RNA sequence: AUUUUG
């Protein structure tokens, strides 16, 4: 499964989320689901093209994801 | 269930600001619902206007909600 | 389906999507799904703001759509606009 | 008698859908499934605003782009009735 | 291992939530399932429109999951 | 089903629920099914003038996809009994 | 001609997405799977209101908005 | 992956 594949080559990498609203995280990849559910350390929130917001660790709910795309 | 409002008068509101008045005669699990003697009620402040519509099969999804009258 | 996609077999037929997406083009293929494959396709393409067809097309060729985001299918022949009935 | 018995009692009839997006689509029902798919004939596409109007000669609507469905009384009547 | 331990482990703690509408919640945790519907004690939101905040307060909270965009456990 | 046995504890008492479309509604919860669809009575709209048409209904049922939040008052035992039991779904689920 | 087909023999080649709203995507097509989540690199996202563009090296896109898929990229 | 978890 080429989906399952890319993201298994990602995990634990820096990886750029796109939600379809347009804001974005960068953050470490931890684990995903088959929801496309995610799992962040280290997380970098942008509105527009700021900064709004950090978190530790942080869950993505996956009906809100465009795409996850490597760094 | 939706059983205790069939066979009377019911306002229905829709996700788009509609507002339908009618007698509920069926739904189904969805939430489906078909409505007989139907009014479209058009709003501005407190005042309205009726128009006559007649029967409405509305798709459960874009019901907010159903109040007895 | 209740829909026989082969009836428009080499014919254009218009298609929306949801969120205002139109094309056209001519079915040379489908599935069960109603995925299809459309050849000389063209999009009508919107005004940004009013998101009313402003008369400009684009060329896209050959096209593969996506039955989950179709929300209208019609054949063009004997499609016209008219004034208010 | 559920709605979507009568949707596929109203078979042949007139029939007025309108979308989520608020364009109306009159015409008889041709055919229709339990997604609430539904196929037309002989259609007046009415866009949202009013503005423009189309004829097409059948069209086809997936089902959970609908807002509404009007039936004639009539037809309610006839089916209660058989 | 799975994303939703993540909110597991963030059971009976402050968690924070960013919900569609530009609404955000902080708020303890007392329970979720897989929907992400959540009951939070306690809980503030902020709403924001447009530049302006609303703060409202809520002894016990049930949230619909299908508006969860975010959860963040507590630093 | 957690929720559904949640919200069937607070049958008889009285929730606020707030639509995705922004409107409140206050009263008696009578009726809560799988879905999540409830059954209010008595109820009280938030800033009613906003919505006439509500003004001469009383009873009403609420589609469990269009509530944004049901808010309530707190007690202890409802709090730490709802944690319970989310962890025994966790424990065995 | 089966539309999937047309899609499993562009793989290596370019495809040029185009969303349902104003965003389109065109890269070379390493994959997809049974819901047509596809995965593309070499990739340019285009937001066709602001018609600024971004590169990505290689990314997953969730199939969900997906209303076109043009073999042979975007002119 | 076609209405109550997009």
């Amino acid at each position: 499964s080429s989906p399952n594949e890319f993201l298994n080559k990602v995990i634990g990498k820096k990886v750029l989320i796109r939600l379809s609203s347009g804001v974005d995280y960068k953050g470490i990849l931890s684990c995903l689901d088959g929801y496309m559910n995610l799992a962040l350390e280290r997380t970098e929130e942008y509105v527009n093209g700021k900064k709004t917001n950090v978190y530790g660790d942080a869950f993505i709910r996956g009906n809100n994801v465009l795409y996850v795309s490597a760094l | 269930s939706l059983v205790d409002y069939v066979d009377r008068k019911v306002i229905v509101v829709l996700r788009d600001g509609k507002k339908l008045i009618g007698i509920l005669r069926s739904f189904d699990q969805f939430a489906n619902l078909m409505l007989q003697y139907t009014i479209e009620r058009i709003y501005v402040d407190d005042m309205y206007g009726d128009i006559d519509r007649g029967v409405y099969i509305v798709r459960g999804e874009n019901v907010v909600l159903l109040g007895e009258l | 389906s209740i829909l026989d996609l082969s009836r428009y077999q080499d014919q254009r037929i218009q298609a929306t999507f949801t969120g205002g997406r139109q094309i056209t083009g001519i079915l040379k293929g489908f599935d069960q799904l109603m995925n299809l494959v459309l050849d000389d396709v063209e999009e009508q393409l919107r005004n940004p703001e009013d998101g009313k067809l402003t008369g400009a097309i684009r060329k896209l060729g050959l096209v593969v759509v996506r039955g989950t985001t179709l929300v209208l299918i019609a054949p063009m022949d004997g499609s016209e606009e008219i004034p208010n009935p | 008698m559920l709605p979507l018995t009568l949707l596929n009692a109203t078979q042949g009839r007139p029939i007025l859908v309108e979308l989520k997006n608020g364009e109306t689509f009159n015409g008889h029902l041709e055919n229709c499934d339990n997604y609430m798919n539904l196929t037309l004939r002989e259609v007046i596409r009415t866009m949202p605003d009013g503005d423009k109007f189309f004829r097409l000669p059948e069209c086809y609507i997936r089902g959970n782009n609908i807002k509404y469905l009007r039936i004639q009384d009539e037809v309610l009547s006839q089916v209660a009735k058989q | 291992a799975e994303p939703l331990d993540l909110v597991r482990l963030s059971l009976d703690e402050i968690v924070y939530v960013k919900l569609r509408g530009d609404r955000e919640l902080n708020g303890r945790l007392h329970a979720y399932d897989e929907h992400l519907n959540m009951v939070l004690g306690d809980a503030e939101e902020i709403v924001t429109i447009f530049l302006k905040t609303i703060r409202k307060h809520y002894e016990m909270l049930f949230v619909r999951g299908d508006s969860v965009i975010l959860i963040a456990p507590p630093r | 089903m957690l929720f559904y046995s949640f919200f069937k504890t607070l049958i008889d008492t009285e929730v606020t629920v707030e639509l995705k479309n922004d409107m409140s509604i206050r009263g008696i919860l009578k009726s809560v099914d799988q879905f999540l669809n409830v059954k209010l009575e008595n109820i009280s709209v938030v800033d009613a003038s906003k919505y006439p048409h509500m003004a001469a209904v009383k009873d009403l049922f609420i589609r469990g996809s269009v509530v944004r939040y049901v808010h309530m008052s707190s007690a202890y035992v409802d709090t730490i009994l709802l944690a319970d039991a989310c962890r025994r779904d966790l424990a065995n689920n | 001609i089966l539309p999937l087909e047309l899609i499993d023999k562009c793989i290596g080649s370019n495809l040029w997405v185009i969303m349902k709203s104003e965003r389109e995507f065109a890269g070379t097509l390493v994959g997809f799977d049974d819901y047509v989540n596809i995965v593309l690199k070499d990739v340019t996202e285009y937001d066709t209101v602001t018609g600024v563009t971004e590169k990505h090296s290689e990314m997953l896109l969730n199939g969900n908005g997906m209303c076109m898929l043009i073999p042979g990229g975007k002119p």
